């Protein structure tokens, strides 16, 4: 669970990374793809092949980050205010749980690329507790 | 890798107790009711929207049996394992694309089958541990390419 | 999250296996140190070699499944009612997580192999989700 | 197994520009930190109860040069790193038992450390992956023995 300090530190954050999410996301949905080739079956109804320069993944990047970005505001119920992604992904798609780890990795390490000097060791560990909890609450509707 | 003979005998003792037509049903049938998004890889099984879905779907009880049957080509060639196993990592990794992870469930339901099946006096804590030596090897060998 | 189906079915197994859990949890920690040794690193300070005959495990066995017996009570607060030995594991003993997941399959391991009649697929679920959720509470103090 | 000309340049090329006395400390200090289970494989460290105990400690800055100089064996030896890592094996997983996970979680953090002193203008997303595809290989050769 995420600890007020936690959140605190999650918000410092986000307020500060804000804007630059959409490239962010793109960086990170286009790492992702790349590097763990085993995602892009997710995908495979998209178009150009899958990197940060195909149009849908650099727009799908920046979708990602807003829903991340709205976690953040409803920090204090993941579980409720995730809801409809988790349908969506657990349900839905009937996305491999493993993989949520993967995205999580690739976004921790766009953040550490772009604001290295704000990804500090407490920061990394709140930010990887949240991603954490937010894969868990996507979680929510598998069974 | 290095078996004993009492772990060999223990391993085919127990393979030969197994029925492959029962355990193997029942098994991939638990994989995809406990662990629900291992459903997206059998999409061409048709209805297992359900748990009885599932229970009834002869097409589930056909692919359990094929499964049994990979693990009976290990226990056949127990100190190849990984080489005669080149097809089925490759499909499974690099084709399909299962997480490794995935494997080891599939693993412990199994296990879990065979131990609700015969009991813990067949399946004693040094069968049971030959047993998870075996599929440890058999989870490694079904990986890779991923990575 | 477990849903109230999920408390309802983890009850009635609870209730149906008591008595018994000080056997299969001798069994279940039993067959956890020998069928996955990299756990005994956590009980070397034990005798003789660590199995379900020697005492300490025997004993240990019944005092695992006491507490789970208690979770199972508590089944509406895991965190609250196990942040003691969540300190315990995760913060005195420094227990790596993914040793929660081996004592889990062992304990359905022997559920099964005892009352397999009743084990049954949606059992095995709401069961599994259970532990699960058990880990998330005991992992509570780790950071 | 099948390294290409462009993967192999992209990782030397990235090794190359590599501080490991740097960047190696850095990472074992976040794996302590981040990830404080991870404490219980180095007791012999001394003080690293607190995150600034960590931090300063010099005995977590010397073993995290050891780990840049235990993967420098891989870059030098990158068509034999399985057979070049036979002892790291065995002591990390025969011996010390470290769950196989924290080998990926380690291999994360050098990563993402990586990453944070690059940028993405070097650290791009065609290296990053010839560099993924060289820390799986490294993390598969590592494990084995616990099963
Ligand atoms: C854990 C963090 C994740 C977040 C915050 C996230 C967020 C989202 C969002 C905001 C959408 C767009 C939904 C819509 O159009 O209604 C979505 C869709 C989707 N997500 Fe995720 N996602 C996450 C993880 C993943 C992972 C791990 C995968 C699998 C590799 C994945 C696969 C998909 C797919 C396939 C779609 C539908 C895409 C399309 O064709 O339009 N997501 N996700
Ligand atoms: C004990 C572990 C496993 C064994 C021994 C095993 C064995 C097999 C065998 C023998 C085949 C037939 C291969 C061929 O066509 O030559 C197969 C195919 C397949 N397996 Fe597995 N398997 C295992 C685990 C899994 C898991 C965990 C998944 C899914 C999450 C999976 C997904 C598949 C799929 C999707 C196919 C082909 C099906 C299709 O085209 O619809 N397997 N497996
Ligand atoms: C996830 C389920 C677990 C439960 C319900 C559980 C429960 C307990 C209980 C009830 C105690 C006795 C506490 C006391 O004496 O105050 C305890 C202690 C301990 N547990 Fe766990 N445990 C679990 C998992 C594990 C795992 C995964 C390991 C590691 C392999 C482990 C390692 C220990 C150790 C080393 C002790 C102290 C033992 C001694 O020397 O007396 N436990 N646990
Ligand atoms: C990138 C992955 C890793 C590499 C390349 C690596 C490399 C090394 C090297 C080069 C040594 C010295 C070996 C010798 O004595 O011959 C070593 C020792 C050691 N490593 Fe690792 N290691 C890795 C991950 C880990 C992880 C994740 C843990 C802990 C959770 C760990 C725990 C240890 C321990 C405990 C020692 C010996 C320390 C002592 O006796 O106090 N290593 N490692």
């Amino acid at each position: 669970s995420l600890s007020a300090t936690d959140k605190a530190r999650v918000k410092a954050l986000w307020d500060k990374i804000e804007g630059k999410s959409a490239e962010l996301g793109a960086e990170a949905l286009g790492r992702m793809l790349v590097s763990f080739p085993q995602t892009k079956i997710y995908f495979s109804e998209w178009g150009q092949d899958l990197g940060p320069q195909t149009p849908q993944v650099r727009n799908h990047g920046a979708v990602i980050m807003a829903a991340v970005g709205k976690a953040v505001k409803s920090i204090d119920n993941l579980v409720g205010g995730l809801s409809q992604l988790s349908e969506l992904h657990a349900f839905k798609l009937r996305v491999d749980p493993a993989n949520f780890k993967i995205l999580a990795h690739n976004i921790i390490l766009v953040i550490s690329m772009y604001f290295p000097g704000d990804f500090t060791p407490e920061v990394h560990l709140s930010v990887d507790k949240f991603l954490a909890c937010l894969a868990l609450a996507l979680s929510e509707k598998y069974r | 890798v290095d078996w004993t003979d009492a772990e060999r005998a223990a391993i085919k003792a127990l393979w030969g107790k197994i029925d492959v037509g029962e355990i193997g049903p029942q098994a991939l049938s638990r994989l995809l009711i406990v662990y629900p998004w291992t459903q997206r890889h059998f999409k061409g099984f048709g209805n297992i929207s359900t748990n009885a879905a599932i229970l009834g779907n002869a097409k589930v009880a056909e692919h359990g049996k094929t499964v049994m049957g990979g693990l009976d080509r290990a226990v056949q060639n127990m100190d190849n394992i990984k080489n005669v196993y080149k097809q089925l990592s490759i499909k499974h990794s690099e084709k399909i694309h299962v997480d490794p992870d995935n494997f080891r469930l599939l693993g412990e339901i199994i296990t879990m089958c065979v131990g609700a099946k015969f009991g813990p006096s067949a399946f004693t804590p040094e069968i049971h541990e030959a047993w998870q030596k075996f599929l440890a090897v058999v989870v490694s060998a079904l990986g890779r390419q991923y990575h």
